[PDB]
Formats: C-alpha cells, structure tokens, sequence
C-alpha cells in the first residue's frame, strides 16, 4: 500500500464560496493528471465545477483545484440541496464522498 | 530533520489561522496518515491601513467651528463616516458600540474548534475543520458536527455619509452647535476588505 | 463576469460553456453605479451638473 | 429592500410608527434570494431625555 | 493455442503456451481502497472493529 493519496477539503462547502481543494499523492514517479469535481447528489449527473490538476515531482506531486458552487446552478425550490458529491478521478484511483 | 515552516503571515490570515501538518507513511506495508494541528493567533490589522484625522488638530473646538478632515489609505477605498454624541451611549447602561466585536464575529466563520491536536488523524482533521478522502486506512465519517464550544442645531447624529477616497481625500465642514464629545467613526471598504 | 470600475453586474453573474460548444449567459447586464437627474416636476436646474 | 453596489447598503430611513410598543425592537437582515446569512441588531424605543452628566458606580 | 490436439498417444505440443513483452503502459495501475473505519488485516482484508 505504498501508492496513496489525500484529498483535503473544508468540513462543509459554503454555497457560492470559492473553495480550495488540495491533493497529495505518494509512491508515484510517472507524472499524471487528476480531476477534482463537485457533482450533484445522489445522481452525480450535473457537475457544478471541475478542476484539472497535474501531479509531478515538478510539483512534488502536490496540487490544488479552486472549485465553486454558483447558487443558481443548484435546483433550489422548497427542498434546498443538503449534500453534494466531492469526487476525484485519476488513472490510478476514483473516489467520491458526500 | 526537516525544513521549518518559514512563511509570511500575509494579511489574509488575520485574525486567526490554523496550521495542519500531515504525511502518509507506508509502514512495512500498510499506510498511515499522521497529522497534527495548531491554532495560530494573528494580530488584528486592516488591509487598507486606513486612517482618518482632523487636519486642524485641536484639543477642543468651538461650536460651529469650520474644520478640515483627512482620509488616507494605502489604496483607494470607499469610507463610510458617521458622528454620534457620547450622551447617547450614556443613556443606556452597558450600551455597545455597533462596530464592536467585528473580528470576533468574523471568527465565528471558522469551522474548527479547540487550539489544535486530536485523538486521531481523523479527529485532528475534524477539529481542524477539514475532511479528507484517502485510501490510507482512515476516514472522517467517524465524527460529526458536535456543538463544540470551547474558548480561545443640537442633533443626535450627523455627518452620516459615504465617500470615495482615491488614496487620499480632504473634506471641509462645520461642527454642530452642541457641546459634548462627538465620536466620529468610519469604516473603510474595498476589494481588500473592511477596516 | 465583472463590470468595469463604476459598474456592477445585474442578473446572474455566470455563464456556462454548454454542450452545444457555445456560451449560455445569465441574461446579464452592466448597470453603471451612478445617479441621474430624476423626472423633476419642472426640470429644475442642477448647478454642479 | 435595497440593492448593494458598494458594500454599504444605505437603506431608507425607517419612520417609527405613530404609536409604537415601547421596548426592544429588532432589525434582521437577509440576502434576498439565495443565502441565509442572517444579520441582527437591536435598538430600544423609550421616552427619554439625555442625561446631563454620567454617574459611574464602582 | 493448440492447432491440433495430440491424440492416441501422439506427442503433446512442446514449449510454453505463452510469451511476454515489455511495453509502455497506456493505463494506470488501480490502487487499493483503505479499510476506512474498518479494521485492516495484515493482508489488507478489512473487518468490522467489533
């Protein structure tokens, strides 16, 4: 289990806030790219924001995306959105958390 | 041994910032995320460094005296001004100045609680106000948003206005006829924030 | 979007690159941040015009 | 309601009603459409005359 | 593959059925997920902490 990652994020996303999401990976030497994405929940269909991030020893395999949830893109109405998927996708891993 | 965190405490850090340090160690075969954090108390300071003063400085003025006022700033700014008589606050025992607590109120935005540390990596991140996705055998789903609450002419008012200060401005105006200490207070605003 | 100095953006500030490969825009417009002489009863003269 | 252009929302002057209930009034502020962001302030309405001097009891 | 199966005591095909080449990979090696809140057995299997 040498190849590993951490994506770290605010405990709670503020709507309309510009939120800076940072990623570190370990046990990698070939430079590779990942995308960190904010997607509708549970269906993951609509994407509120996405950030391509490149990882290399040139970055010491560290980077961040600035991602935001513009308030009109939420469906709104009587039931406001309580939860949203944060996602990361790469050649090596894919994960999402509510 | 490791490079220290040698960094400028830039203006964005005021009034408070939190430092979290972390690594993953692969162990023999199983990774572990190791982290620690500390609350860093920062000097309360404005980004505009805005200052306001009476250019004809005097210990006391006479009623109706014409005066000049200067607003000076490190950058171009809006400023609101207002004047209020001190007997007004004298009316109510324990009256509050409306711009009191502004930094402590801004601090209520901070998602963390406690001064740092934690029972665990997950606990460290949660108390730091973060969450994390990792395969390194830890998850923040162990914890929840508990209510953590640990401790770390004779007008009454005039000059109620807003002005642009293109780095500098000068105003000229007449005092009222009342006798008192007038408290003149103002708030600078720009894309650099409040002062 | 953001409007020039002395302006502000009205409507939804946001545009999106749609799957049509073209910009959707939020019906937005830049209002100038200024007053104007209102419809006075008799067009009364303004001295610092 | 008022529209901000500066960060400084100079609302119209609120005329106190012609017969108020005396005591602690409250002002609440919200962004109209899309945020909670609820601000609050209090003010007291009373028949009073300004004190002519402070008494401080220590 | 075998083109003709040996039969009735005829000789089996000699040598290996496979060969290997080095490449430059187009695809990344998938990483393990962790155990998260689950206990991790040394092999990497996960079980309930209970």
């Amino acid at each position: 289990q040498e190849q590993t990652y951490v994506i770290s994020a605010p405990k709670i996303f503020r709507v309309g806030a510009s939120e800076n999401i940072v990623i570190q990976v370990y046990g990698y030497t070939e430079a590779f790219d990942a995308t960190i994405s904010i997607k509708s929940y549970p269906d993951k269909k609509f994407s509120y924001s996405s950030g391509h991030v490149h990882l290399s020893s040139e970055n010491k395999f560290q980077n961040s995306a600035i991602l935001t949830i513009q308030p009109k893109q939420l469906p709104g109405g009587q039931n406001p959105v309580s939860y949203v998927y944060l996602e990361v996708v790469s050649k090596h891993f894919s994960k999402s958390k509510r | 041994s490791y490079q220290s965190i040698n960094i400028p405490v830039t203006q964005n850090m005021v009034p408070s910032s939190r430092l979290l340090v972390y690594y993953i160690v692969t162990g023999e075969q199983t990774a572990e995320l190791v982290s620690d954090s500390v609350w860093l108390n920062i000097e309360e300071k404005c980004g505009n460094q805005l200052q306001v003063h009476l250019s004809p400085d005097a210990d006391a003025y006479s009623p109706g005296q014409t005066v000049s006022l200067n607003m000076a700033t490190g950058m171009d700014s809006w400023v609101a001004l207002a004047a209020v008589d001190s007997a007004v606050y004298g009316v109510q025992r324990g009256a509050k100045k409306p711009l009191e607590r502004v930094f402590q109120f801004l601090e209520k935005s901070d998602l963390g609680c406690g001064a740092g540390g934690g029972l665990n990596n997950a606990n460290v991140f949660h108390l730091a106000g973060l969450t994390f996705l990792t395969n390194a055998n830890a998850d923040d789903s162990q914890e929840n948003d508990e209510p953590c609450k640990e401790i770390l002419y004779f007008p009454e008012s005039w000059l109620w206005e807003v002005h642009l200060v293109p780095r500098r401005k000068q105003l000229q105006f007449a005092l009222p006829d009342s006798l008192t200490t007038w408290e003149i207070q103002g708030v600078g605003i720009s894309n650099t924030g409040i002062c | 979007y953001t409007c020039n100095e002395g302006y502000s953006l009205i409507g939804n500030p946001v545009a999106r690159c749609g799957e049509d490969l073209r910009w959707l825009v939020g019906e937005m417009h830049c209002q100038k941040i200024a007053c104007v002489l209102p419809v006075l009863m008799d067009g009364i003269q303004s001295h610092p015009q | 309601e008022e529209i901000d252009h500066i960060g400084i929302i100079s609302f119209p002057d609120f005329k106190i009603p012609s017969n108020p209930r005396y005591g602690m009034w409250t002002i609440k502020a919200k962004y109209k459409e899309d945020f909670s962001t609820t601000g609050t302030a209090y003010f007291e309405v009373k028949e009073y005359v300004l004190p002519h001097f402070s008494v401080s009891i220590e | 593959s075998v083109a003709v199966y040996g039969q009735y005591g005829g000789q089996p095909c000699v040598g290996n059925a496979f060969e290997t080449q080095s490449c430059e990979p187009t695809r990344g090696c998938p990483t393990e997920e962790g155990c998260g809140e689950r206990f991790r057995c040394f092999s990497g299997q996960c079980i309930s902490k209970s």
